[PDB]
């Protein structure tokens, strides 16, 4: 009693911790599994891609909305999206399903979030930096982009549209 | 008071406390409105008629964030993690400094309050650039935070002093915790110190025109995560060494607690990338390495789960605890300072579940910036930390002022406690649901009522809670001020020794605790981990700095 | 006295509450993949 409990507790604590670490290492491999798949595309590109935020919609891939969509592979389509003060460019984005859409998103002003509702595309859009995410829509329709990062008083109203193509 | 002349630390502590709670009150008023807003009702006109200086939803969120999560917590920690180790050691902290730390905290708050109250600072408690705030916010906050540095000294001073009067003796438990704590916080605070010193302060004073927003939010999170543990550990401190006495039992192991804290000192700072999963320009690999280390920093809280349950179990048994669940019914559910924290620990289970998910890298992309995250943390900070804070008034307040607590206040608190917990539960459910329902957080969505129709049913829970917790806050205030406003003074209970727990120790303990007491080694160990995890990244970033101009978007 | 029945029943709820959350959202990851 009291000293009997002490060795009982410190003995199931050792068995609890072993179990704890085993359970976490199973998460690690079930996270290490999602990294080798096609689902690991929505991870932002690691290599830095600097841009000026004040000459983005004047010169370069984000100047002209029309050239937003560009076939760059047999089934690859590099969209150039521009997250700005309460809005998105192009609106709407239009791309075929079943195709590998490689978005390259930035901002001319403040930080924005690029959340495509129903997908795994959730990336932070940084002024002067390109946010590069790879995705493959396997369902048709109108995908809604929400700006999940507070970007000012019109932040709750900043929504997008990606009409994947049926 | 010969009480304060003999224990001047008591006074300093008290000031910290009140200031903190004052801050908690004010910051909490916006909480019901933000809950109603998340129930799809827009009560903000009423708020504005009552509080004229309020200009929007976002200014009240900033004020909510800053006063509650930042001011309140820091002050409390500064009060707990200095006073407790003092009294345990029965040593007086350097009172010059201690009083210095308070003023800094006070002054700092004042200066930073003004531009917040003047809508000059509608940036949120995270103050991400390029959103630009008034200089006196960034100067205010800096001071206020630096106040902790003083607190770190003070505590270390005590520690060095005691080791001298007890050569070869293991650092006493609480003091060990406080020590690791503050060291841990020192290491953590760098990130933020840098940001402010290198970018934010010269930016707001006019000296530069631009600041890289990535390197800005990188340094911020270096600090941004560990600070949550800067909020937590003072409550942990209390739970380990004070709650078991309250429950009528003992701490079941001194080593375990030492270990928990030791792990936090090691694994708290180098995990900030978990807040930056959705960020560009940060290698995915380093996002995996940080995701691994974050699941590791949950190990300490796993250990605590058991150790505290067992002690509480042990306690219930000494009380006349029956079978598998008897002990629970044996506990002192009549005593607030017991009830408050125990409730928090309950809600923590969902909270910590929420955090393990957010930490799993890829899984973050499901809930990031959604109201699932406010749900996650209100269980953590707004529940466990605050309740703990609240309930600890019942032994602490008396221990400082001498003012006894009537049975009526004692039941008043029990009500405040339950309502607060319950309401916290409702909202927890109401913000988790709508979160998975893609409702973003930080949103005035009652000005756009038809935006989110699929969150019909959760919007209701949020409403409910709003009300629940509006009541609970009110009663608190009344309960609070009733106590502080009475002129009953029993100068004997002020001098009553703090109700610390006794500690069941074992044979093995000695060599293990002896290892853990190798603090200077563990510190540099912890210092190395941060360099290894941030070092690589931060080098490239400072090689390729791309500062952009500031914006006012309110 | 004996085996921490109470505490092991607590850590049970916990570990179960963990799996619900982690598996429950691990499927929504692949259902949005
Ligand atoms: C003090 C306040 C906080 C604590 C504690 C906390 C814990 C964790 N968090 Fe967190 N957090 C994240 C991961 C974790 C993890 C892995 C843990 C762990 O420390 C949690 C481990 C805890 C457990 C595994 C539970 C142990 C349970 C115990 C100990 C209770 C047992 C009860 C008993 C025994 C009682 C029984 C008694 C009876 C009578 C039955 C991540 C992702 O990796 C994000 C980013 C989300 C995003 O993208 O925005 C994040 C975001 C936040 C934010 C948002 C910041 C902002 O504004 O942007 C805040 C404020 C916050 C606070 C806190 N967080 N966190
Ligand atoms: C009176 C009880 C409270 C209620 C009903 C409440 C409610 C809420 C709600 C609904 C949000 C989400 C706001 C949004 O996403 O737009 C929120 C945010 C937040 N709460 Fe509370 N809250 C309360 C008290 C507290 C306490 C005690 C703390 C911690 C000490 C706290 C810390 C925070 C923080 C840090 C945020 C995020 C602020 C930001 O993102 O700028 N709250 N609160
Ligand atoms: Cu971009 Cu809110
Ligand atoms: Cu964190
Ligand atoms: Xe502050
Ligand atoms: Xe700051
Ligand atoms: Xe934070």
């Amino acid at each position: 009693d009291e000293h009997k409990a002490h060795k009982a507790i410190l003995a199931y604590e050792k068995g609890w911790l072993a179990f704890s670490l085993a359970m976490l290492f199973v998460f690690i491999a079930l996270i290490a599994y999602t990294l080798a798949t096609h689902t690991a595309g929505v991870i932002p590109a690691g290599k830095l891609e600097r841009v000026d935020p004040t000459t983005v919609r004047q010169e370069g891939p984000w100047a002209d909305p029309a050239q937003a969509v560009v076939q760059t592979g047999p089934n690859q389509y590099t969209v150039y999206v521009l997250a700005f003060a309460f809005g998105y460019q192009p609106n709407p984005i239009e791309v075929p399903q079943g195709a590998e859409i490689v978005f390259k998103i930035t901002s001319p002003d403040v930080i924005h979030g690029f959340h495509v509702e129903g997908t795994n595309i959730n990336v932070e859009v940084l002024p002067g930096e390109v946010s590069t995410v790879r995705y493959t829509f396997k369902r048709p329709g109108e995908y809604r982009i929400i700006c999940n990062q507070y970007c000012g008083l019109g932040h709750q109203n900043m929504f997008g549209t990606i009409v994947v193509k049926e | 008071s010969r009480v304060y002349e003999a224990y001047p630390e008591k006074k300093a502590t008290l000031y910290f406390l009140v200031l903190g709670f004052l801050a908690l009150i004010v910051g909490s008023l916006f909480g019901p409105f933000q809950a109603l807003n998340y129930g799809n009702v827009d009560a903000y006109p009423l708020l504005k008629r009552l509080l004229p200086f309020v200009q929007s939803y976002y200014q009240g969120l900033t004020l909510h964030g800053v006063l509650n999560a930042i001011v309140f917590t820091q002050l409390f920690a500064q009060a707990i993690m200095v006073y407790l180790p003092a009294r345990e050691l029965n040593m007086r902290p350097n009172m010059g400094l201690m009083w210095l730390s308070w003023w800094m905290a006070f002054i700092g708050l004042v200066v930073a309050a003004l531009p917040l109250l003047a809508n000059e600072a509608t940036v949120l408690y995270t103050f991400y650039p390029p959103l630009k705030g008034h200089w006196a916010f960034y100067l205010g906050a800096s001071v206020f935070v630096l106040s902790t540095w003083v607190s770190i000294y003070i505590v270390l001073d005590l520690w060095r002093r005691w080791k001298a009067a007890n050569p070869g003796k293991v650092t006493p438990l609480v003091t060990y915790m406080a020590v690791v704590f503050w060291l841990m916080w020192f290491l953590a605070s760098l990130g933020l110190v840098l940001e402010a010193v290198l970018f934010l302060l010269p930016w707001s004073f006019g000296l530069v025109e631009g600041v890289d927003p990535l390197v800005a939010r990188t340094l911020f999170w270096w600090t941004g995560h560990p600070i949550v543990y800067f909020w937590l550990l003072p409550a942990y401190a209390i739970i380990y060494t004070i709650l078991p006495k309250q429950a009528g039992g003992k701490l079941v192991s001194d080593p375990m607690a030492r270990l928990a804290f030791l792990l936090f000192l090691l694994l708290s700072t180098p995990v900030g990338f978990h807040h930056q999963f959705a960020d560009p320009g940060i290698d995915p690999t380093w996002k995996m390495i940080h995701s691994v280390l974050t699941l590791f920093v949950a190990v300490p809280s796993l250990m605590t789960a058991f150790t505290v349950a067992a002690s509480l179990e042990f306690a219930g048994r000494l009380r006349g605890g029956r079978g598998l669940f008897g002990w629970i019914r044996a506990l002192p559910w009549d005593n607030p300072a017991f009830v408050a924290p125990v409730l928090g620990l309950l809600g923590f289970i969902p909270g910590g579940a929420g955090g393990i998910v957010n930490a799993s890298f890829t899984l973050d992309y499901v809930v990031h910036n959604t109201a699932w995250v406010p749900g996650h943390f209100h269980l953590q900070v707004a529940s466990l930390v605050t309740l703990t804070a609240m309930g600890s008034l019942y032994w602490l307040l008396p221990n400082l002022t001498g003012k006894p607590i009537s049975d009526a206040q004692r039941r008043l608190g029990l009500a405040v406690v339950w309502l607060w917990f319950l309401g916290m539960m409702i909202m927890a459910v109401g913000l988790h649901w709508a979160g998975l329902l893609n409702v973003p957080r930080r949103a005035y969505i009652a000005q756009v009522p038809d935006a989110y129709p699929h969150a019909a049913v959760p919007m209701v829970f949020n409403v409910l809670a709003g009300i629940v917790l509006l009541v609970a806050l009110l009663l608190f205030i009344y309960g609070l001020f009733s106590v502080l406003l009475s002129r009953e003074r029993k100068p004997e209970l002020a001098e009553a020794p703090l109700p610390f727990a006794e500690v069941i120790s074992g044979p093995e303990d000695r060599r293990l605790v002896l290892a853990m007491d190798r603090i200077g080694f563990w510190f540099a160990v912890a210092a190395i981990l941060v360099v290894l995890a941030y070092g690589p990244t931060l080098v490239q970033l400072f090689g390729h700095l791309n500062p952009v101009p500031g914006w006012r978007l309110w | 006295e004996e085996k921490p029945k109470g505490a092991l029943a607590v850590i049970l709820v916990l570990t179960l509450t963990i799996l619900v959350f982690w598996l429950g959202v691990y499927a929504v990851f692949f259902a949005r993949g």
